[PDB]
């Protein structure tokens, strides 16, 4: 449920444009270890996670991504690192056994990262859960475990060389879209707001590709102390620059599309420069030549994406 | 004989607990066409206090489409205040890079096109790791920004070097029009204490 004041402003904020995707960097768990040993704070941080999910669910925020584990967090204390694994196993064990209850409300969970760094059982639980919870269309939560944006894009990068090495795509078909469609978050759309708690003001290798035009919201509160008003202030800030960021996104699009068209029409002429043909257009030699080029890249890339899913779906089995 | 001015600025640089090796200036102010005079003074001040590489970024490209007008004013103010032009003009171009959206994302796909064509030439195999990506981008030589400065109301990076900003500090300021050295210096004084 929500408070009267909380349900009031929600209806008021729901007037204007609303964020369809909001991502959270939950920081400052360690700083709240005042009179707490340190894994007691992390436990409290997971509670405010579920609390904040109630809120976004109340607010009609459809999709939410969270930074649960960075690969950089591997260099932490073995006691503290093993302490995160215990909790990772704990809450995930609650995801199972509490099945079907999760089927009632249309919620799906996706673990995003390079999963080969975790202990086998964690891989199993994570894969167990995501396979079960998939094909649920009302609500979506992306949890980032063992994730860095740097690792992410390098993985999306090597997976498209896979395609050229597999004869499914050719390097001409490589684009911002192709690269866009091969990150772990390809099921999600790009986040509308990024929120990071504590006085820190850096991105920490979190979704650098997908939040290049998202609204950045940094707040001095420690995350365990997160309130609904902390969340409300972010949507407030988001709605202010919505017109700018919309227009900003709307012009990058047109430019990249126009620039892609200028380049595409160029190489069609380069081949027409050879072979002695003329770029006349008299009987649409270049017009059909470019027309076919779009499809051959469209069909060849489209198949690569279907192949990449089948590849990724096979790992879900085990 | 304005050598005391170099003494003053270098003294301010060695005084901070930490100065950025690399810094970026992002100008979100799209209310009016920006004034190169304020931009040129900002980069001039960074060089004076001892910041090696500065990058200037505008999501519409008005800096990249006006490199000559901006480089002109950066040199003039340097001659005007800091006061052998070949070497001076060389160190400026070596230090200041003017950036636009096609340098972060569109460049990321450029290197991806490099590996993939090398894969098609049988020279390259995917089995492409983390440091191989970094050396493959146009930042092969140059490091990553320690600190970016956001000027204007918009609260995004607007596509500014997403790969390189991985651990950088962001400081936003209300505007770059009529900016003063005292304003710009307390930004560095903010970054000096900023957990790095």
């Amino acid at each position: 449920e929500l408070s009267l004041w909380e349900r009031f402003c929600a209806n008021i904020i729901k007037a204007g444009p609303m964020p369809k995707h909001i991502a959270f960097i939950m920081d400052g768990n360690r700083r709240y270890a005042k009179k707490c040993e340190r894994q007691e704070g992390h436990s409290q941080g997971f509670n405010k996670l579920a609390e904040t999910l109630r809120w976004c669910l109340n607010l009609g925020i459809l999709e939410v991504t969270v930074y649960a584990f960075s690969i950089e967090n591997f260099k932490r204390s073995k006691s503290e690192v093993d302490g995160l694994m215990d909790l990772a196993r704990q809450k995930f064990s609650r995801l199972m056994e509490e099945k079907e209850k999760l089927q009632k409300h249309g919620v799906c969970i996706r673990v995003l990262g390079d999963l080969h760094l975790l202990p086998l059982d964690l891989q199993e639980l994570i894969a167990q859960a995501v396979q079960a919870t998939k094909n649920y269309n009302k609500c979506f939560l992306n949890v980032c475990f063992a994730y860095t944006s740097r690792h992410e894009i390098s993985n999306a990068v090597r997976e498209m060389a896979w395609g050229v090495e597999q004869g499914l795509l050719d390097p001409s078909d490589i684009s911002e879209s192709l690269l866009d469609k091969c990150l772990y978050t390809n099921r999600s759309p790009h986040p509308d707001i990024l929120i990071r708690t504590s006085g820190e003001v850096r991105l920490s290798d979190f979704l650098l590709w997908q939040t290049s035009h998202s609204c950045l919201v940094f707040q001095p509160v420690l995350w365990p102390e997160y309130t609904f008003w902390n969340l409300f202030e972010a949507i407030l800030q988001f709605q202010m620059n919505h017109s700018v960021l919309q227009k900003a996104r709307d012009m990058y699009a047109e430019e990249r599309k126009r620039q892609q068209l200028e380049r595409d029409q160029a190489t069609v002429t380069e081949q027409l420069l050879r072979e002695g043909l003329q770029a006349s257009g008299d009987a649409q030699l270049r017009r059909t030549r470019l027309h076919k080029l779009s499809a051959r890249r469209e069909e060849r890339v489209q198949g690569f994406l279907q192949a990449l899913e089948l590849k990724r779906a096979d790992w879900l089995a085990r | 004989a304005a050598a005391h001015h170099r003494m003053r600025w270098r003294a301010d640089g060695r005084s901070l607990e930490k100065l950025p090796v690399h810094m970026g200036l992002v100008i979100t102010e799209v209310e009016q066409e920006p004034s190169f005079s304020d931009i040129a003074s900002l980069v001039v001040w960074c060089m004076a206090v001892g910041i090696s590489y500065i990058s200037v970024y505008d999501h519409q490209g008005i800096f990249k489409r006006n490199n000559s007008r901006l480089m002109d004013e950066i040199l003039k103010q340097q001659q005007e205040l800091l006061g052998d032009k070949d070497d001076q003009v060389l160190n400026c171009h070596l230090a200041v890079k003017v950036l636009s959206p096609e340098d972060g994302k569109a460049d990321i796909v450029r290197a991806a096109q490099d590996f993939c064509q090398l894969v098609a030439q049988k020279q390259k195999r995917p089995t492409l790791d983390v440091d191989t990506l970094a050396s493959l981008l146009s930042s092969n030589g140059c490091p990553d920004p320690d600190l970016v400065l956001k000027f204007g109301p918009v609260d995004s990076t607007l596509g500014f070097l997403p790969w390189h900003i991985r651990l950088t500090e962001i400081v936003s300021l209300p505007s770059h029009l009529n900016i003063s050295y005292e304003d710009f210096f307390s930004a560095l004084r903010q970054y000096a204490a900023c957990e790095q």
